[PDB]
RNA sequence: AGGGGAGUGAAAUAGAACCUGAAACCGUAUGCGUACAAGCAGUGGGAGCCUACUUGUUAGGUGACUGCGUACCUUUUGUAU
C-alpha cells in the first residue's frame, strides 16, 4: 500500500497561508516565509494579552490624575483618601466618570478630601 | 458478534512508536539517540 | 443443555461445547490469525543495489559546487532505488491447537445464545439443481445461511455452488470466520455430534 | 439614571435597558437576578456616593442567553530548542438585560 | 499566424500542445491607504473612509496615529549575530 502525500500536504499549506492574509510580500504567498510570520504573530498575540491589561491601567491612572488636579488634589492623595473613607470603586470606573460624569467625579473627590487625606 | 464488532482486550496490543515524525511525538529529530557520537549512527553498535 | 431440533425433540448436547463463556479477546486472536494466514505475500521493490546502472561517481568529490553524490541510483534521487524495498514473505502466525479449539467453543456457545444457530435432521437434496435447493431452504425460512454437515454430498455441493449467500461446508472444514460472517448457521444432528467429539 | 454594580469580580457602569456580557452565572435563561452589591447610583443632579455598598439600593436584571466568546489561539515557541505547543480557548459569558434601578 | 461570428455536440473556458486543471510567477478592474518619513514589517489600542444589510452595542475591506518588538534551522558555555 503506497501512500501519496499530494492531497494532505496541500491542505496543510493552505491553512497556514490563510492565516497569513494581509501580510507584506512573500509573507503572504510563499509557505516558508509565511510559516514563520504566523508563528511570530502568535508569540506577540500571547504576550500582548498581558500588556493590554498594563497599558489600560496606565491610561486610567493618567486620566484620574488630570481630573483630580482640576479639583485640587493629586492622584496619590486621592487614592489615599478613597481607601481611608471606605470607597472602593475601580480605576476603570473612576476614569470614566472623570471624562463624562464630571459632576459625579467632583462629589467623589471632595469626599476623599473630607477624609482629611 | 459480527466481523466489525469484535476486538481485543485493553492492554493486549500497542501501537509501536516511530521515531522522527515531528516535535509533538517526543521522538522527532534525533529519534531518541542523543547528540553526536558512535551510538547515534547507522550500525553504531558496541561489541558485547 | 438442550438444543432444539426443528422436527424432533431436544438432543441433550454437552455443556462445554455449546454453552460456555464468550472469550472475546481469544476469538479476535483466532479470527486475525486466520486472515493473516490466507494472504500470499508476492510483492517486491528494488534497492539501490538492484536498480540498473549507477556504478560510477557522477562528479568528483570536491570543487564542483554541487552536493556530494556517489551514485545516480540513490534513494534521494529520482530514479533511484527504494530505501527499504520489499521482498516476498509470509504473514503466518502460530495458534496453539488448544487455543484454536477454545475459540470454536466460544463461537458455538455464542451462536446458541444469539438464536442464529438452526439445528435440523438430515439435510439432503436429490439431483444437482440450484432451483430445487432454493425452494427447500425457504421451508426453513433462510436467506444468508452456512450449511454444515458431517460429510458434504456431491449433489449438495453442486447445487448452491452458484447460489449467492449460501455456502456448504464440512464440520472439519468450517473455519472460525465463516461461523461469524453468515447470518444463520444450519447444522444436522449428526454434525452436532461430530462437533462434540472434537471440541469436547 | 445609571449605577455601578459588581459581578464576576469586575465592576460595570449600568443604565436601564442596557445589554452587556458578564462572566458566566449559574442561572438559566429567562429568570431574574438581583445585584445587591451596588457601589454608586446617580439620578441626574442627585448622586448617592456609595460607602462600600449603598444602603438598600439594588439592580434588577434578567438573563438573556449563554454563549462563548470568539476563539483565541495560544502558541508557545522556544527558538532553536526544539519546542512548540498550541492551544485554543473560548470563554463563557452570560448576557443580561437591565430592567430596574432604584437607590 | 491568430482571431470574431456561424455550424457539431449533453457539454468547445471538451478545438486537436484538446479530461480535471493547484502553486510559485505575470497582468487588467474596483475599494481604501500612501510624497517631513527612519529598522525582522507584526501585534495591543485606534480615527476616518468604502460596501452590504437585519440601519448601527452588526458583518466585510483598508489601517492615519500610537505602546512593545533584532527571522528560522543547526552547532554550542553561549548567536540578531
Ligand atoms: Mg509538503
Ligand atoms: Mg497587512
Ligand atoms: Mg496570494
Ligand atoms: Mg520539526
Ligand atoms: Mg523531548
Ligand atoms: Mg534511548
Ligand atoms: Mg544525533
Ligand atoms: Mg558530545
Ligand atoms: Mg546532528
Ligand atoms: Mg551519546
Ligand atoms: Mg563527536
Ligand atoms: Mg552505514
Ligand atoms: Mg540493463
Ligand atoms: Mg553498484
Ligand atoms: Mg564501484
Ligand atoms: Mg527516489
Ligand atoms: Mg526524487
Ligand atoms: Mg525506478
Ligand atoms: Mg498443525
Ligand atoms: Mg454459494
Ligand atoms: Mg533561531
Ligand atoms: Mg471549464
Ligand atoms: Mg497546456
Ligand atoms: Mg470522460
Ligand atoms: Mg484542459
Ligand atoms: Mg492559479
Ligand atoms: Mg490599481
Ligand atoms: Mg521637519
Ligand atoms: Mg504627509
Ligand atoms: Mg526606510
Ligand atoms: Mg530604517
Ligand atoms: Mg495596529
Ligand atoms: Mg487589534
Ligand atoms: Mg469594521
Ligand atoms: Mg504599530
Ligand atoms: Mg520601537
Ligand atoms: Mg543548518
Ligand atoms: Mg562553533
Ligand atoms: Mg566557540
Ligand atoms: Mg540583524
Ligand atoms: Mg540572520
Ligand atoms: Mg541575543
Amino acid at each position: 500500500a503506497r501512500v501519496k502525500r499530494g492531497v494532505i500536504a496541500r491542505r496543510r499549506h493552505k491553512k497556514i497561508l490563510k492565516l497569513a492574509k494581509g501580510y507584506y510580500g512573500a509573507r503572504s504567498r510563499v509557505f516558508r516565509v509565511a510559516k514563520q510570520a504566523v508563528i511570530k504573530a502568535g508569540q506577540y498575540a500571547y504576550r500582548d494579552r498581558r500588556q493590554r491589561k498594563r497599558q489600560f491601567r496606565a491610561l486610567w491612572i493618567a486620566r484620574i490624575n488630570a481630573g483630580a488636579r482640576q479639583n485640587g488634589l493629586s492622584y496619590s492623595r486621592l487614592i489615599a483618601g478613597l481607601k481611608k473613607a471606605a470607597i472602593e470603586i475601580d480605576r476603570k470606573v473612576l476614569a470614566d466618570l472623570a471624562v463624562n460624569e464630571k459632576a459625579a467625579f467632583t462629589a467623589i473627590v471632595e469626599k476623599a478630601k473630607a477624609s482629611l487625606a | 458478534m459480527q466481523l466489525n464488532d469484535l476486538r481485543s482486550a485493553p492492554g493486549a496490543r500497542r501501537e509501536k512508536h516511530r521515531p522522527g515524525r515531528g516535535i509533538g511525538s517526543g521522538l522527532g529529530k534525533t529519534g531518541g539517540r542523543g547528540h553526536k557520537g558512535l551510538t547515534s549512527r547507522s550500525g553504531g553498535k558496541v561489541a558485547p | 443443555m438442550q438444543l432444539n431440533v426443528n422436527g424432533a425433540q431436544a438432543i441433550e448436547v454437552s455443556e462445554r461445547t455449546f454453552g460456555g463463556e464468550f472469550n472475546e479477546t481469544l476469538v479476535h486472536q483466532a479470527v486475525v490469525a486466520y486472515m493473516a494466514g490466507g494472504r500470499q505475500g508476492s510483492k517486491a521493490q528494488k534497492t539501490r543495489s538492484e536498480v540498473s546502472g549507477g556504478g560510477k561517481k557522477p562528479w568528483r568529490q570536491k570543487g564542483t559546487g554541487r552536493a556530494r553524490a556517489g551514485t545516480i541510483r540513490s534513494p534521494i534521487w529520482r530514479g533511484g532505488g527504494t530505501t527499504f524495498a520489499a521482498k516476498p514473505r509470509s504473514h503466518e502466525q502460530k495458534l496453539n491447537k488448544k487455543m484454536y479449539r477454545a475459540a470454536l467453543r466460544s463461537i458455538l456457545a455464542e451462536l446458541v445464545r444469539l438464536d442464529r444457530l438452526v439445528v435440523v435432521a438430515d439435510f439432503a437434496v436429490d439431483a444437482p439443481k440450484t432451483k430445487g435447493l432454493v425452494a427447500k431452504l425457504d421451508t426453513l425460512g433462510l436467506k444468508d445461511v452456512l450449511i454444515v454437515t458431517d460429510g458434504v454430498d456431491e449433489n449438495l455441493y453442486l447445487a448452491a455452488r452458484n447460489l449467492a449467500h449460501v455456502d456448504v461446508r464440512d464440520v472439519q472444514g468450517s473455519d472460525p470466520v465463516s461461523l461469524i460472517a453468515y447470518d444463520k448457521v444450519l447444522v444436522t444432528v449428526s454434525a452436532v455430534k461430530k462437533f462434540e467429539e472434537l471440541l469436547g | 439614571m445609571y449605577a455601578v454594580i459588581v459581578t464576576g469580580g469586575k465592576q460595570h457602569k449600568v443604565t436601564e435597558g442596557e445589554f452587556l456580557k458578564v462572566e458566566k452565572l449559574d442561572v438559566a435563561t429567562g429568570e431574574a437576578i438581583d445585584f445587591d452589591r451596588v457601589l454608586l447610583v446617580a439620578n441626574g443632579e442627585d448622586v448617592k456616593i456609595g460607602l462600600p455598598v449603598v444602603e438598600g439600593a439594588k439592580v434588577t436584571a434578567e438573563v438573556v442567553s449563554h454563549g462563548r466568546h470568539d476563539k483565541v489561539r495560544i502558541i508557545k515557541f522556544r527558538r532553536r530548542k526544539h519546542h512548540m505547543k498550541r492551544q485554543g480557548h473560548r470563554q463563557w459569558f452570560t448576557e443580561i438585560k437591565i430592567t430596574g434601578i432604584q437607590a
